[PDB]
Formats: C-alpha cells, sequence, structure tokens
C-alpha cells in the first residue's frame, strides 16, 4: 500500500526553525506531488503548498512565502518541510499528503501528522493532584503544568472505562498545559473499590499513579 | 502516439558528470531535430542544444559550449546529453522536445541537480485576471522574425504545451478561445474568455533562426482573493439514522471547461486523525468510504450528504478545491448527533490541600452528561457573581449516549481563596427548569 510516514513531534522556541520529514513508500516517488497541510488550533485545515517530487520545485501558499521551504531527496524517497522564524501561531499538526499529476489530483494518502509546538516553555512532566470524591459520586485527577502535549490518562490500569471523561487540554498563561480526568461511580462503592489514575507523559517520560480517597 | 521520455537525471556533485537520455516513441528521430531545453528553479525555459540524428549535425548554446555534449543513436531511437564539470548554474529540469519549426512534443523532463542572439521581450511578467476575462500577453521580437513565433503554456510540475505556431495557427486540440497574431515584431497571445484551467505561465518563442529564444514568461494568476469556499451550516445536529446535508460554495467555478470535471473534494476530520478523503471530482466516492456518503453539485455549489448519520460520522467536514493555486479549504462544518434534552449532573470540587501546597487554588465545577451544548456556568464567591477568571473545557460528544461533559475552573491565588468562605457554581441549561447551584464552604 501507499504510505507516508512522518517524523516525530517537535518542540521549538519562538524564532527557531523546524524540519519535518515525510518518507514515502509503495509507489513511484517521482510521479506525484507532496503537499503540506496544517491544522492549527481553531484554524481548520490550511494548504501551505506542495512540491513536485520530480522537479523538486514548489508552489507555496503566499501566506507562508519565505518562511516555508520544501525539499525532496529521491534517493531516500523522502520529502521535507522547513519552517523558519517559528511563532506561537505555528503550533499545529503538520501533515504531508500525496497528490497525483496524471489522473487523480485530489490529495489522498495522508501522513500520520507531526505535532510542532512553538513556545518559550521547556519540556516538563505533570504535577498530578487528586480531586477527592464529592447516588452517583464524581471523582477526578488534575494533570497540571506539563509541556508539551500530550498526556494519556487511564483509570485502574485500564480496568475502569465506563463513566470516564478526560477533557481536552487547556493552554495556560504559564504556557504549560493542564487537563482534568473525572469519572462517575456509585457512591456506595467508594469505600470498597480503589481508584488510581495513571498519567503518562511520554515527551518527558514521566509516569505517575495517584489515588483519590475520600476527603 | 508521439512520446518523449527523459531519464538519467540525479544528484551530481560540483564539477561532476552525468548522461541524460531521451527515448522517442511513435516516431523516428531520423525524421526530425531533437532539442534539449532546460528550466532552472524559478526561471524560464532555456534552449541548451539540438541535434539532427540523420547527419549528426549538432548546435549548442554559448552557455553550454564545451561543458555539454549532445549525441544520438538512431538504432535505439534515442537522444543523449552528456554533461561534465557541471556548475551550480546547470541545476535545472531538462526537457527533450522535437520540431514545422514548432516544439510540438515535449518529454515530462528530468531533474539534474548540481549540489555545490535574437531576443524576445515578454510583457507583463505577472498578470491577475478572473474567469471570463479577456487576456492579452505580448512579446516584442528584438528583430525581424517573419512569422516564426510559437506560444506555449506551462503549469507547475508539468512540461510546456504548444498552443500557437507560426504566430497565428492553432495546434491540434487547443480550444477555440486561444489565438495569437503578429504585427511586424509585435506578437500577441489572446484568450477570449479566461477559463479556470487557463491560469498558468505563458512563453513566447521565436523559431525563425537558431538558437530558438524564449520570453521570460508571463504568469497569469487569480485576481483578488484566493478561491474562497464557504460552507453552510457552520454546525449541524441531526438524529441518528437521519440525513445530514452540508453545502459548499466557491467564489469561482471549479469546473474545467476542457474536461467538464469539478476540482472539488470532500474530507472528514476527526480529532487526532489525519484528514480522510471522502469524495473527489465532486461526486466520486473514494474506494472504501462507506456507502452512505455521497457528493453532488457542480460549478460553484456542491453538497456532501450522509444518508443516515452514525455515531462514527461525528467529525468536522471540509470542502477543498484543487482547481487553481493556492489550493484552499472551506472553513469546516461540525456535524453532531441530535438527541433528547439531558439535564447536566452538577458536581463541585474544592482545591485539594495537596494543590493548595502549590500556592494556587483551582475550584472546579463539573457538568456531566448533558445535551445540548449550550450551558452557562457562573461562579459566585460568598454570593458575589464572578467574571474574568474562569476557563471551560468540553469533551467530544460521547459516542454511545451522545452527551457532552464540561469542566469549568475558577482559578485563584491561594491567598484570595483563604479570604472568602463560600464558593458555588450556578449552572443554567435547557434541562434545568431554573438555575441549579452547587456550593461548599471551606
Amino acid at each position: 500500500q501507499v504510505q507516508l510516514v512522518q517524523s516525530g513531534a517537535e518542540v521549538k522556541k519562538p524564532g527557531a526553525s523546524v524540519k519535518v520529514s515525510c518518507k514515502a513508500s509503495g509507489y513511484s516517488f517521482t510521479g506525484y506531488f507532496i503537499n503540506w497541510v496544517r491544522e492549527a488550533p481553531g484554524q481548520g485545515l490550511e494548504w501551505m503548498g506542495h512540491i513536485s517530487s520530480s522537479y523538486a520545485t514548489s508552489t507555496y501558499n503566499q501566506k507562508f512565502q519565505g518562511r516555508v521551504t520544501f525539499t525532496v531527496d529521491t534517493s531516500s524517497s523522502t520529502a521535507y518541510m522547513e519552517l523558519s522564524s517559528l511563532r506561537s501561531e505555528d503550533t499545529a499538526v503538520y501533515y504531508c499528503v500525496r497528490s497525483g499529476n496524471y489522473e487523480e489530483y485530489a490529495m489522498d494518502y495522508w501522513g500520520q501528522g507531526t505535532l510542532v509546538t512553538v513556545s518559550s516553555a521547556s519540556t516538563k512532566g505533570p504535577s498530578v493532584f487528586p480531586l477527592a470524591p464529592s447516588g452517583t459520586a464524581a471523582l477526578g485527577c488534575l494533570v497540571k503544568d506539563y509541556f508539551p502535549e500530550p498526556v494519556t490518562v487511564s483509570w485502574n490500569s485500564g480496568a475502569l472505562t465506563s463513566g470516564v471523561h478526560t477533557f481536552p487540554a487547556v493552554l495556560q498563561s504559564s504556557g504549560l498545559y493542564s487537563l482534568e480526568s473525572v469519572v462517575t461511580v456509585p457512591s456506595s462503592s467508594l469505600g470498597t473499590q480503589t481508584y488510581i489514575c495513571n498519567v503518562n507523559h511520554k515527551p518527558s517520560n514521566t509516569k505517575v499513579d495517584k489515588r483519590v480517597e475520600p476527603k | 502516439e508521439v512520446q518523449l521520455v527523459e531519464s538519467g537525471g540525479g544528484l551530481v556533485q560540483p564539477g561532476g558528470s552525468l548522461r541524460l537520455s531521451c527515448a522517442a516513441s511513435g516516431f523516428n528521430i531520423k525524421d526530425t531535430y531533437i532539442h534539449w531545453v532546460r528550466q532552472a528553479p524559478g526561471k524560464g525555459l532555456e534552449w541548451v542544444a539540438r541535434i539532427y540524428p540523420t547527419n549528426g549535425y549538432t548546435r549548442y548554446a554559448d552557455s553550454v559550449k564545451g561543458r555539454f555534449t549532445i549525441s544520438a543513436d538512431t538504432s535505439k531511437n534515442t537522444a543523449y546529453l552528456q554533461m561534465n564539470s557541471l556548475r551550480a548554474e546547470d541545476t535545472a529540469v531538462y526537457y527533450c522536445s522535437r520540431w514545422f519549426y514548432a516544439m510540438d512534443y515535449w518529454g515530462q523532463g528530468t531533474l539534474v541537480t548540481v549540489s555545490s542572439d535574437i531576443q524576445m521581450t515578454q510583457s507583463p511578467s505577472s498578470l491577475s485576471a478572473s474567469v471570463g476575462d479577456r487576456v492579452t500577453i505580448t512579446c516584442r521580437a528584438s528583430q525581424d522574425v517573419n512569422t516564426a513565433v510559437a506560444w506555449y503554456q506551462q503549469k507547475p510540475g508539468k512540461a510546456p504545451k504548444l498552443l500557437i505556431y507560426s504566430a497565428s495557427f492553432l495546434y491540434s486540440g487547443v480550444p477555440s478561445r486561444f489565438s495569437g497574431s503578429r504585427s511586424g515584431t509585435d506578437f500577441t497571445l489572446t484568450i477570449s474568455s479566461l477559463q479556470p484551467e487557463d491560469f498558468a505561465t505563458y512563453y513566447c518563442q521565436q523559431h525563425y533562426t537558431t538558437p530558438p529564444t524564449f520570453g521570460q514568461g508571463t504568469k497569469v494568476e487569480i485576481k483578488g482573493s484566493d478561491i474562497v469556499l464557504t460552507q453552510s451550516p457552520d454546525s449541524l445536529a441531526v438524529s441518528l439514522g437521519e440525513r445530514a446535508t452540508i453545502n459548499c460554495r466557491s467564489s469561482q467555478t471549479l469546473l474545467y471547461s476542457n474536461n467538464q470535471k469539478n476540482y472539488l473534494a470532500w474530507y472528514q476530520k476527526k480529532p487526532g486523525q489525519p484528514p480522510k478523503l471522502l469524495i473527489s471530482w465532486a461526486f466520486t466516492r473514494k474506494s472504501g468510504v462507506p456507502d452512505r456518503f455521497s457528493g453532488s453539485g457542480s460549478g460553484t455549489d456542491f453538497t456532501l450528504t450522509i444518508s443516515s448519520l452514525q455515531a462514527e460520522d461525528v467529525a468536522v467536514y471540509y470542502c477543498q478545491q484543487y482547481s487553481n493555486y493556492p489550493w484552499t479549504f472551506g472553513q469546516g462544518t461540525k456535524v453532531e448527533i441530535k438527541r433528547t434534552v439531558a439535564a447536566p449532573s452538577v458536581f463541585i470540587f474544592p482545591p485539594s490541600d495537596e494543590q493548595l501546597k502549590s500556592g494556587t487554588a483551582s475550584v472546579k465545577c463539573l457538568l456531566n452528561n448533558f445535551y445540548p451544548r449550550e450551558a452557562k456556568v457562573q461562579w459566585k464567591v460568598d454570593n458575589a457573581l464572578q467574571s474574568g477568571n474562569s476557563q471551560e473545557s468540553v469533551t467530544e460528544q460521547d459516542s454511545k449516549d451522545s452527551t457532552y461533559s464540561l469542566s469549568s475552573t475558577l482559578t485563584l491565588s491561594k491567598a484570595d481563596y483563604e479570604k472568602h468562605k463560600v464558593y458555588a457554581c450556578e449552572v443554567t441549561h435547557q434541562g434545568l427548569s431554573s438555575p441549579v447551584t452547587k456550593s461548599f464552604n471551606r
């Protein structure tokens, strides 16, 4: 099958530059365009441009003209996008996607995406605080001041699934992220069953387990 | 079927060597001249060399004399370009073409990358026009070129296409709206009513003498704003199993007049997943997409239809145009499952003393498993209505019960949290006959 595999997530300071890669397999590399699409929080989908895999020449979206540069190395069937003078507004998921030149022209066969976070903040793991229990009771875990995204939150090492609500992360003035993970459980069980939220922050290789017992 | 296929291009270090091949098909090179024409990044077409296979007559350009060699094997029906001591200036896409002194057939070119005198004056360098516009490009010959002028069109990533030859003659297959004319050394290309597929770079060439010369190119671009796609509605709520409609309107037509195809696509976007193509050519369902998705429309309005919505169809749907640069997306349309009103269940969480160690207090009000989305949370401290220090997070719609959960955080400096003594959140929603307040003291 046609496949595009992108490089891993990146964290950069404002004003820095980032190079994202997109290894293509399963088709004749030179015969297609590699487009670069971006999704920034709340901005939808944006086409930054595409490069001919054969000519190595590009058409750029004039909104990024001069800040974005496309390249390809055919010897390794890889396409690169280099964004310079990074701003906080460039925090986004960047996708490479193939488009055809002969019969099919629609952008199909997307890469998995590359998260690029631009911030002054540095990579740090989360502080995990219990949200002690209040018919049905609610309890939770507050994962605070971690950078960059993301964080995974499970309950009882995956045993407890029903009634779990892990909210999307919020970007604080701090520039760090914090989210909440709550769960509804029958009040009576509070003294019988034990509840542990497992928090995993791979970007900093942090792993935390916290219990929420009644206050 | 005349065909020219270039091969052999690649990365060559400075002062390096490389051979390019041009395999001819459907005709014999013995019967004509073969040209190598190059195009440097961002620049125009540059004729580098020419050969007559029959007698091996070769003509080069002064730019490449002594560094480039052109040969041919009539037995193999192939032309060759040897390159040595290559310069940085040599990096370019090399096309092979053939001569009727017009370059009617071009290979799709091959990239050579060096990892370190009749003149034609084209006017204007750039040009902005709209579909339906009448456009005129001109090329002034630096001297007498009797009628020996051809016009070519080129789109990014593709080889030049012959449009006009001997200054007014329409190449087989070119549409009627294209014409060219001559007045002495003034040469004109003119497009009757600009079609969406005519936005490209146009090149004048004189075929009178040798070397053939090229104008620097006239880029024809969309005037004003980029093709804007506006979607309606911005958000959609329909019940499970019922039909969902999304419309997309384009600020100009996406229909190519030469092939009657709409360059419009429909994409689904779920959080955390890459965009998924659903429809291309405005009605062609991508192989593997579920039956229930369909696309219709043409010209400037298109419609995506989900015949019976499912919980796994909850996402943001985007229309997208690939007709002309820059390629653009619609603003998007959020589709969600419509269900019965569900009053939120309200909980309040005081700051953990563990968090109060940290020096800040976070009081949290949770609205669990409610529908619809509209919910107002107002914080009050000692019955003083608050404002300005609250932030809300919202979950994606739950797949099974189609509800939302909301978490509102009142953040205070631990000092101010020590100051006051009653904290409550008052929730307003369609499922609450009257606002519901939850409180705690310490």
